[PDB]
């Protein structure tokens, strides 16, 4: 279990500054080149910075002058100090251990950085029930529409985690500085409304959690 | 600076099928500094192949790699479901270090028609002053699909936003969500709302509708 754990990522304004940390364990940190990479929302991978065992740093022109990689060989921690941030710095940041042939053999789970002027906003959570006139058979599909939140992420579970099969939770889409996603669940027709169905939506950045029970639409 | 051009961009393979993907560099690069990473959806990339042809830790033997110069390839001897992922090549013989844009591998399976469902605006949302109509198109194959909205039987294009899931790990299908958003006032100037899915699994569209004044 060599391990790398990134922390510190979050929402910051354009022009802001932010420091990421990477805690290394299970190997001798002082004997390795260590590296930050990032993955853009478009799923593109980009080299951000390297730092030799001896503290020599290297950067692509994209962040040169703005980011500073540093290391503490004594607590086994790697840092990325970000400043002069732009929206294009928005990405998931990876801490990576480098080899002598310039491969990355150990990667962290990543920490997410969002650079935006949009304000933190809790989601409105609306139920999706079939129209009052909908017709039956076998399976029903229900839903939760989770709308107008910022920033990513939210997490949705159904029935505090009990219902998990037959779930599709769709990636969020952004419009005019707000996010919307929906989630669908499919359960046996007799199973509803008999078996209560509730979606649970948690929004970390807002200290928001809400639950919405999906009630049949009625005259 | 080295540009790495991967192809194809996206590839679908039958179980058991032999698969080859390619990485093409803008100038000759050293093969000891050419590596491949595999990234499964919702996970970090992982080192897959190092130094052109060396399999990394844990990597099954059906994988291999080769090349030199401006031209490198990764081969999977027999496609397995667990191999569904995006593959990236990366060069480290020149600064700045650079990556290919990735090749996405998907699994082939039997055609399956979407299950389609439409949902009216909730009262909660109308109170706030807005109206979202949602259509789910679930568990279909292949991934190409087209959705058309109509209001009062006329085609409607603005205010629509679509989202797609990644290929499903359990059944290898795809799913889609389509949300048409209106103001409460506009929503209240019309009665009939429809979503139609066109997919190769049928010769007519799947059509789901509702009426603003229904019971
Ligand atoms: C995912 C790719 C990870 C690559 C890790 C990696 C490994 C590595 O050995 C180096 C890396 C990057 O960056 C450069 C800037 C080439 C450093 C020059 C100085 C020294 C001692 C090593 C270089």
């Amino acid at each position: 279990e060599v391990k790398l754990v990134e922390s510190g990522g979050g929402l910051v304004k354009p022009g802001g500054s932010l420091k990421l940390s990477c805690a290394a364990s299970g190997f001798t940190f002082n004997n390795y080149v260590m590296v930050w990479l990032r993955q853009t929302p478009e799923k593109r991978l980009e080299w951000v910075a390297s730092i030799s065992r001896g503290g020599s740093t290297y950067y692509p022109d994209s962040v040169k002058g703005r980011f500073t990689i540093s290391r503490d060989n004594a607590r086994n921690i790697l840092y990325l100090q970000m400043s002069s941030l732009r929206s294009e710095d928005t990405a998931m940041y990876y801490c990576v251990r480098g080899t002598t042939i310039v491969a990355g053999d150990v990667w962290g789970a990543g920490t997410t950085v969002t650079v935006s002027s949009a304000k933190t906003t809790p989601p409105s959570v609306y139920p999706l029930a079939p129209g009052s006139a909908a017709q039956t058979n076998s399976m029903v599909t229900l839903g939760c529409l989770v709308k107008g939140y910022f920033p990513e992420p939210v997490t949705v579970t159904w029935n505090s985690g009990s219902l998990s099969s037959g779930v599709h939770t769709f990636p969020a889409v952004l419009q005019s500085d707000l996010y919307t996603l929906s989630s669908s669940v499919t359960v046996p027709s007799s199973t509803w409304p008999s078996e209560t169905v509730t979606c649970n939506v948690a929004h970390p950045a807002s200290s928001t959690k809400v639950d919405k029970k999906i009630v049949p639409r009625d005259c | 600076d080295i540009v790495l051009t991967q192809s194809p961009t996206t590839m679908a393979a039958s179980p058991g099928e032999k698969i080859t993907i390619t990485c093409s560099a803008s100038s000759s690069i050293s093969s000891n500094y050419l590596h491949w990473y595999q990234q499964k959806p919702g996970f970090s990339p992982k080192l897959l192949i190092y130094r052109t042809s060396n399999l990394a830790s844990g990597v099954p033997a059906r994988f291999s790699g080769s090349g030199s110069g401006t031209s490198y390839s990764l081969t999977i001897g027999t496609m397995e479901a667990e191999d569904v992922a995006t593959y990236y090549c990366q060069q480290g013989s020149s600064i700045p270090l650079t990556f290919g844009a990735g090749t996405k591998l998907e699994l082939k399976r039997a055609d399956a028609a979407p299950t389609v469902s439409i949902f009216p605006p909730s009262s909660e949302q109308l109170t706030s002053g807005g109206a979202s109509v949602v259509c789910f198109l679930n568990n279909f194959y292949p991934k190409d699909i087209n959705v058309k909205w109509k209001i009062d039987g006329s085609e409607r294009q603005n205010g629509v936003l679509n989202s797609w899931t990644d290929q499903d790990s359990k059944d290898s299908t795809y799913s889609m969500s389509s949300t048409l958003t209106l103001t409460k006032d506009e929503y209240e100037r019309h009665n009939s709302y429809t979503c139609e899915a066109t997919h190769k699994t049928s010769t007519s569209p799947i059509v789901k509708s509702f009426n603003r004044n229904e019971c």
